[PDB]
């Protein structure tokens, strides 16, 4: 049953109408398939944008419910070498379908992990067998693909999911599940996503599990912040306030108790304070220069280890000395 | 329709805008004959396979079909193939003009195994009067020294801005495309001496927008927004540069590596500011790039780089 | 409808043994003059084609052709109940969702009946057999099996070369090379051991050893095997049945 | 003490072949009237029960019963030394830590002797056999094996249905369905091929094919197999020995119960 | 050059069956008085040594010795074309890169010819056979195979002990212990079944069962096997051929040494 799959897998789009966010490429692909001229596709984009779902729904719309038999889907999990190409891909392209009549589809998912020799052998397979089969290459990094292979396919860049589409998908999930979501909670959820539907679905399932109730209540910002993890905005602003206004020893004690009560990390607090202070309308940019320089130096030092207490005191002193120029 | 890289693939050695010295060398060789064993090395997309194809075609005339043996990396090129098929082709009898020879083209020679490369030595040595070998590779170090000792070495270099610009102008004239100077400049900038990639990006921009303009090129082939990077670096106030970096580059999915590397290029090629301030900005950009290469690539590092650049510009 | 009764379930079991392993799906079609069946492997280099005339059966009735496709593996799984001596009757209506295999012993005693689920396969029987082949030869099938089994060990490719009065099988690989040379000859002491050869043109073709190995299975259906080769088409290896034949068409290696 | 000599090591080897695979631990007990053994599988759906009377042996001496438990796998590992024609003597003292298997050829020549480590098993022999079963039938065991081997391919469950003068085995699964129908008959040309059936009440039970497959092994001990079925208890499949028998009691599937 | 024709390809196939599995590389050398071959396993506890005199062949010609090394696996892969009744001719020039095996049927009909690639092996034939061994015994090889096959199941070590008129094979491991005791005897009803023993000194050596298992293969070449044991050297197990012999020298376990 589908009620056992996680929310990332349960809500996988099955038709091209369930793929939100991508409109300029989805409409163009639909037109390509309806009019017949479907060229070799290269779906390039970040993880969680919906490239695999898009190509799966496309193959479903093209071949019907028997997609799993008329399409050759290869990925990084399968052995993709030069001999694998030579045998499997060439035998698939040269032959015809065993279930119906029509062009074939080879979905090379995650083809950014293929060997250079494999791509050099495949670039002439794409150019030779081009009247009975097509090629779809999915990629997250366009630098791992040879320029020869990169030039034979039409490139489609999957942009990160915008606010409207991600809110539409959130509303669809809240309709499918007996769940309610607060508006500010929804905004905070969209903020910590960066256009990644996987993260949204995962944390939505997790906060539904956090509810502890039969779901007669709503999901507020507190639930998301306590469940999604990472220094809560409350503790973040409390530490920032104690650093900016309170005394040195009191600020040290506050930072220590905050980072030791929930086991928070100093790097997460650093990034959070950087994100919060970005909205601060400040005086002459010298304070911002000092703050950014010292915080980046402390982050680079943390990225290699050291004393957490010394680095926390360094963060406190850096923020304080940077703000002392604003007077 | 056929892509412009394949449709406008050069068929005569004069159409190649590559390295002039080696091109005239191969042209004189095809004119006089007596083609020796050769190994052409370089980088992808500079006219290596097309060069040897044009040389073989011009040298063999109509006998190209029965006098040229093409073996790519897509075909088996092991010890057994070199032992049987290459030797049978080299021993094959063929009546040719008194200035021509049978040509064995081996594309991607850097992928052949050590056994095949070792067996090819005497194969090319005993039949060096009726069979000639032309290797096309990207790394000459992958081919054993005994094989390199029996052949000429042609190292192809990157294509300068002028040659790629001339080839693109010829293609535009042959295709009647609407373009502009800044668009072609952005195309050549994103090509990085890669003629094949340049023609591919040009054709993609044409088929996607019709007009070859820098905005479209930085849109259909969007990667780091150079002009946007230049406007970010040339900002007068820190908040403006920070907002540009946040909205235009970071909120649109541009990776930090692309931002810093595009940043380095913009600076190196900058002319608005003096030399010393440019060197200091490159030094800051360089340190930021070093930090990112270690996996510390975030928005805070780029913000600190911009802050240090502004502090340098702050007299 | 389909109604075909084999005297001995064994004949059908050996026939299916021939499709076994090398193909997954088989398309059968019964009609007024008998039963035919075709199966093509995934790579499309091998076609297995069967023909069983009305006379090969103890009872055959057909007033309306029926085409039915099925999974070969499922069929063989069920094809070991024939006791070989059991009687086998294939039964199906005009628009079947299944094929019934009915095995019965002489006496009323034991009746094993199966209802095999069918697969829908687009009817598209191939007719790739040639009028004339470059060369034609027949020899004992056990001999052909040995020849194939020898050479197979040496390479994944076995070459068949034919010149006037000479047939030569060759394999050459890592450990070395091997060859089996046979010459045409009429043995009156029993002509089922003779080796005939009619050559209109010398031929020299290479085949994948894995496929020739699949093909040799036909030895169990006939004493002799006919091999027809051409430079223009797939080679034909044929095993005759009483009223019928099992044919294997194999595309030469390019 | 235990002192049992088999004329042919082969008989014991075939008997153990019957416990083999389907059970791990076997509890033997020798006594004045012979040897018995019981083994139950982990899921407790199958009981293998053996009885060998004094007359099945060439020599048997018992003045004091001994109970001994052992790992079936260990026993079979050792049970391929009998040459089949070798003589086999099982030996054990009254408080054993081991069981001795002694194989000897007619002549003094070769003597293979084993000392198998025993396991301690709480003595708890079951006595689940019924007075009357709903239906009783016997048929050649090779025929029963074929019937089981046929149907097994189709499903993990094989149903046995009995009505007046009719015995029907049925399997139905993914690829389709199958059935084997047999009828009672007396063959005078040799009655070891007859199929008898005594039905007091029609029965219809389902068994896990994996278990029936374990049970068919008894064919090697007897020409015929007796099958006794009831809606009140585990079914009994029995293979007679000269002075003895090997019995398999199998619990019907409830809907899902082997 | 090498030119040796075996009447029946079967003899050579059985000989190679003896080297099979237990060794990977074999070094052959043909000469005026026949063919010899030696192969040593990787651990160096087993040496397989062959000698085939000129008379074992139907035709043998040698005017110039040739030494050739080869992979045993490659050779056996090719050694199943003999039809057993086929004629086999081994052929090689004086400085070979290959060895030609030519199988032909009586009639001109079918000719299977192989060209096996050779390996370069430093010629270094061992001559470890002793003048006198502590004890010497021969018995039917099928009997020796059974003895080895029995005990092997019990342990990875099988001990051979010899005392006046007594030969005893013993294995002792996890499941228990076993022993096979045989006594010398002359059977006139057919002396190929006799068991001879000449003991100059009692011996007691242990061998790795995995190796004795490799050695028993020689049964297919001879009815009897000769076993020579010494406390000073590897044991010798020998299988005689018509004009020749196949010998297996096995180093005793030191305590842990195959
Ligand atoms: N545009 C979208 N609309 C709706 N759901 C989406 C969308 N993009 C992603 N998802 C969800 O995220 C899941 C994963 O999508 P994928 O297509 O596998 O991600 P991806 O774009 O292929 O990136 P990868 O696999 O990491 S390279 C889907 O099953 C959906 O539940
Ligand atoms: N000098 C040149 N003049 C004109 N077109 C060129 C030139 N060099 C490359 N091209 C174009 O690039 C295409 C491919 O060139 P190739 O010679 O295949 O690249 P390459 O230099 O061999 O590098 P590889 O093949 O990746 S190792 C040609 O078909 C042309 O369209
Ligand atoms: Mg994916
Ligand atoms: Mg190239």
């Amino acid at each position: 049953s589908k009620e056992n799959l996680p929310w990332v897998e349960k809500y996988r789009p099955e038709t091209l109408d369930e793929v939100y966010g991508q409109n300029e490429v989805i409409t163009t692909v639909r037109k390509f398939v309806d009019e017949g001229k479907l060229p070799h596709l290269l779906f390039y984009g970040p993880p969680g944008t919906g490239k695999t779902s898009t190509i799966v729904a496309l193959a479903r719309e093209i071949y019907g419910k028997n997609y799993s038999n008329m399409v050759l889907e290869l990925n990084a999990s399968d052995d993709r070498g030069i001999d694998v190409v030579r045998n499997q891909i060439k035998d698939f392209a040269s032959t015809r379908q065993i279930f119906s009549k029509g062009f074939k589809l080879i979905i090379l998912d995650e083809a950014d992990a293929m060997t250079n020799a494999a791509q050099n052998a495949l670039r002439r397979v794409i150019e030779r067998y081009t009247k009975n089969t097509r090629f779809c290459v999915l990629a997250n990094y366009a630098h791992k693909l040879t320029p020869a292979l990169l030039s034979r396919c039409t490139r489609f860049r999957f942009q990160p999911l915008p606010q409207e589409a991600i809110e539409r998908r959130i509303a669809n999930v809240l309709v499918h599940e007996k769940l309610k979501l607060s508006p500010n909670a929804e905004k905070a959820l969209i903020e910590l996503s960066n256009g990644d539907m996987r993260r949204v679905l995962n944390v939505l399932q997790s906060c539904k599990a956090t509810l502890d109730n039969p779901d007669e209540d709503e999901i507020s910002d507190d639930v998301i912040y306590e469940c999604c993890g990472a220094p809560r905005p409350s503790d973040l602003k409390a530490v920032l306030k104690s650093i900016l206004e309170d005394d040195w020893g009191t600020a040290h004690y506050t930072l220590n108790k905050v980072r030791s009560a929930k086991g928070l990390a100093l790097i997460d607090l650093i990034e959070g304070i950087v994100k919060i202070l970005e909205d601060y309308e400040l005086q002459n940019e010298e304070t911002r220069v000092h703050l950014l320089t010292k915080l980046a130096d402390i982050e680079y030092s943390i990225s290699k280890g050291g004393n957490d207490q010394i680095q926390g005191s360094a963060v406190i002193g850096a923020i304080k000395a940077s703000f002392e120029n604003e007077t | 329709q056929l892509p412009w890289v394949e449709k406008y693939r050069p068929q005569v050695l004069s159409d190649i805008v590559g390295n002039k010295e080696t091109i005239d060398r191969l042209q004189q060789i095809a004119k006089d004959g007596n083609m020796p064993h050769m190994i052409i090395s370089g980088m992808p997309g500079i006219g290596k396979t097309t060069s040897v194809h044009c040389l073989a075609h011009e040298l063999l005339g109509r006998s190209y079909a029965d006098g040229v043996l093409e073996l790519n990396a897509s075909d088996d090129r092991g010890i057994d193939v070199v032992r049987n098929q290459i030797k049978h082709f080299a021993q094959k009898k063929l009546h040719l003009p008194p200035g021509k020879h049978k040509i064995v083209i081996l594309d991607e020679a850097d992928s052949m195994t050590a056994g095949a490369q070792q067996a090819l030595r005497r194969t090319m040595e005993l039949y060096s009067n009726s069979t000639r070998f032309a290797f096309a590779c990207n790394q000459s170090n992958k081919i054993i020294e005994p094989l390199q000792s029996r052949c000429a070495i042609l190292r192809y270099s990157k294509l300068s801005d002028e040659d790629v610009l001339k080839r693109l102008l010829q293609i535009i004239k042959l295709e009647d495309v609407k373009y502009t100077n800044d668009g072609l400049e952005a195309i050549i900038f994103t090509a990085e001496g890669d003629m094949r990639q340049a023609i591919n990006n040009l054709q993609s921009t044409v088929a996607g927008h019709g007009l070859v303009n820098a905005d479209n090129v930085f849109k259909i082939v969007d990667s780091p927004h150079p002009l946007i990077v230049k406007k970010m670096l040339l900002a007068s106030n820190l908040e403006d540069s920070i907002q540009i970096l946040r909205t235009d580059l970071w909120k649109k999915g541009y990776s930090s590596i692309d931002i810093v590397t595009t940043s380095f290029r913009v600076t190196k090629n900058l002319a608005q500011v003096k030399e010393s301030v440019r060197l200091e900005m490159i030094k800051e950009i360089g340190l930021t790039h070093m930090r990112i290469l270690e996996g510390v690539g975030t928005y805070l590092q780029l913000a600190s780089m911009l802050a240090k650049i502004h502090k340098l510009n702050n007299k | 409808m389909l109604e075909a009764k084999f005297e001995e379930a064994s004949l059908f079991k050996r026939i299916i043994d021939g499709f076994k392993d090398c193909v997954q799906l088989v398309n059968f079609q019964c009609k007024e003059d008998g039963i035919i069946a075709q199966a093509v492997d995934d790579s499309r280099v091998l076609l297995v084609s069967l023909e069983i005339g009305v006379e090969a059966f103890q009872e055959y009735r057909c007033d309306h052709p029926v085409t039915l496709g099925m999974d070969l593996t499922s069929l063989s799984k069920i094809l070991r109940c024939g006791n070989n001596t059991d009687t086998l009757t294939l039964i199906a209506d005009n628009t079947p969702d299944s094929i019934i295999l009915l095995f019965e012993d002489t006496k009323k005693d034991r009746i094993a009946e199966y209802s095999l689920k069918l697969m829908d396969i687009d009817a598209d029987f191939l007719k790739i057999e040639e009028l004339q082949y470059d060369s034609t030869l027949s020899l004992p099938s056990s001999e052909f099996s040995k020849i194939v089994r020898d050479l197979s060990q040496l390479s994944d490719s076995i070459n068949i070369m034919i010149t006037k009065e000479t047939i030569k099988f060759v394999a050459d690989g890592d450990i070395g090379s091997g060859s089996v040379i046979i010459k045409p000859f009429v043995d009156m002491e029993h002509p089922e051991t003779s080796i005939k050869l009619e050559m209109d043109q010398p031929v020299d073709l290479t085949f994948g050893a894995k496929y020739l190995l699949d093909i040799i299975k036909g030895s169990s259906l006939s004493d002799r095997v006919g091999i027809r080769l051409s430079s223009e088409a797939p080679a034909l290896f044929q095993f005759d049945l009483k009223s019928g034949f099992l044919q294997f068409f194999l595309a030469p290696k390019f």
